[PDB]
């Protein structure tokens, strides 16, 4: 099973402060440390700090401006990072990981995308993309669907609830006038459609939405 | 069993506890101090044994005050304990010589 | 802070060839170095620990070598799924630190 | 109380005095010698404990003649004192065994 | 003598920005480094001791980091009163020594 559970995203206003969580499972030891790592989009990994939950002692990366406060709740085995008075500088993915006091990060959380702006949460609109009726076809066929007008990042696009994996691209979002837009692309053999359903599913964590639609052919 | 043998055994049990506790506390005290090496459990435990025996390899040592405190407890534990074994051995030899002497 | 230098930043090799990423440490750290993979969107995945020790779930063609200040992550027979960023990370001295990352491309 | 227990305690008091005096004198002797590290009180005191226990971490040591003299007094103080504790423990064990023997 | 190198000599940043002065030591000195401020005509004022430890009477926005041979004095949110020379100073080995100084200007 999955061992560290982090919320997908958190929108925060300049000056505001957010409290990320990291919910643990599997083998607990009191010798366990939980770490927090910052990754700005494009940049690499940056250690923020650590806590030993069975004691509450936290240490911090002193090389950087202290924005974080570490705490844990021994009973729910959840670690909390409390990032405060944030700016655009603090927009990043924050991973939490677990270390058995032997120096390496065995398991990592999937990450929480903290976005810092004034702009408002917008769930996406998801439009199908099937070929036009005057388009020839090879042994293979390309469908897709288009996630538009959302804020903030990210969105997870799957196909047939992750059962259909190969053939999938999902293009990096473009930002324009405060909303994000991307298309995901899927490819199956042309005998297998629409005979056999092909559905794109789009979770948008920030708005707790999770829509999807079938890619049916035209007219 | 005689006291001196019990004591020996007791000290051994006490020493091992000290080594464990100590390596766990040493790591706790040292993480957060820049440049510190005494920060994982496996090598901290090895550091406990080095410390209590005074073997003197000089490959690991604490740099914080509390790490240094921890270390003093482990030195004294080790030095006393091994010294206790000498005492226990002297008591045996001394008892034997009284016998061999008809005393 | 111990500084870890991963140079070059981008490594470009041909399919099935063998590739080597290096991590150089600003001071001598024994074998206390650990290697992670991060694919596009994924989170880091521990490949190799303590310079050379393998991890359950990792393909045999991953291996590591080095000690002191020089370290190497090697992939026998590169293939598409290996396209990723690769980071090194030290546990010799506090705080733990990370390399800048090397991207593999085929 | 018995002599051997008094002596133990006395030695402990004597040792701690030696450690303090010694770290203060070590700093005094070492400042003025280029490259010397034994030049502040806190770490000098930690150096006293390392020295008297012979823990052997090798992170600090004197480089002047008078610093080295100071160190010899602290080694002997420590080694003798901890050795005295073994003696004190042997005396107890030996007394107990005479009792347990009906002697 | 341990030599301490403060480079660059002049650091120029914008109001409210964060700034970092570095002190590099000719050999490894743990955290035995201390930082002083000296304004025009004033005498030196101890800001940070043992690399990172704060001093009573100093604004929170002063902090320090580093160990061994690399050291950093940082000001969160620079402001006019911070315009000064900044010196580092080591107590690891005799004699004590000083850095050459770095002047901040806004
Ligand atoms: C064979 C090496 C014994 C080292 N000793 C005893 C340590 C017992 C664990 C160090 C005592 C330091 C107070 C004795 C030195 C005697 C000169
Ligand atoms: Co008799």
């Amino acid at each position: 099973q999955v061992q560290l559970q982090q919320p997908g995203a958190e929108l925060v206003k300049p000056g505001a402060s957010v409290k990320l969580s990291c919910k643990a499972s599997g083998y607990t030891f009191t010798s366990d440390w939980i770490h927090w790592v910052k990754q700005r989009p494009g940049h690499g990994l940056e250690w923020i700090g650590e806590i030993i939950p069975s004691y509450g002692r936290a240490n911090y990366n002193e090389k950087i401006q202290k924005k974080a406060t570490l705490t844990a709740d021994k009973s729910s085995s959840t670690a909390f990072m409390q990032l405060s008075s944030l700016t655009s500088e603090d927009s990043a993915v924050y991973y939490c990981a677990r270390e058995r006091g032997d120096g390496y990060f065995a398991v990592w959380g999937a990450g929480t995308t903290v976005t810092v702006s004034s702009a408002k949460t917008t769930p996406p609109s998801v439009y199908p993309l099937a070929p036009g009726s005057a388009a020839q076809t090879n042994s293979m066929v390309t469908l897709g669907c288009l996630v538009k007008g959302y804020f903030p990042e990210p969105v997870t696009v799957t196909w047939n609830s992750g059962s259909l994996s190969s053939g999938v691209h999902t293009f990096p979002a473009v930002l324009q006038s405060d909303l994000y837009t991307l298309s995901s692309s899927v490819t199956v053999p042309s005998s297998s459609w629409p005979s056999e359903t092909v559905t794109c599913n789009v979770a948008h964590p920030a708005s707790s939405t999770k829509v999807d639609k079938k890619i049916v052919p035209r007219d | 069993s005689a006291l001196h043998w019990r004591a020996a055994g007791a000290a051994t049990v006490l020493l091992v506890i000290v080594l464990l506790a100590g390596s766990y506390l040493a790591v706790l005290a040292e993480r957060g101090a820049p440049g510190a090496q005494l920060i994982t459990y496996p090598r901290a435990l090895w550091w406990s044994v080095e410390t209590a025996t005074t073997v003197g390899y000089g490959d690991l040592y604490p740099v914080t005050l509390w790490g240094r405190c921890v270390a003093v407890v482990v030195m004294v534990a080790g030095i006393t304990s091994f010294g206790l074994v000498t005492a226990a051995l002297a008591t045996w030899f001394v008892g034997r010589e009284q016998e061999r002497r008809g005393h | 802070d111990i500084l870890l230098t991963q140079s070059p930043a981008i490594l470009s090799v041909s399919p099935g060839e063998r590739v080597s990423f290096s991590c150089r440490a600003s001071q001598s750290i024994g074998t206390d170095i650990h290697w992670y993979q991060q694919r596009t969107n994924g989170s880091p995945r521990l490949l190799i620990k303590y310079a050379s020790e393998s991890i359950s779930g990792i393909p045999s063609r991953f291996s590591g070598s080095g000690s002191g200040t020089d370290f190497t992550l090697s992939i026998n027979s590169v293939e598409s799924e290996d396209i990723a960023n690769y980071y090194c990370q030290q546990s010799n001295r506090w705080p733990f630190t990370f390399g800048s990352g090397t991207k593999l491309e085929i």
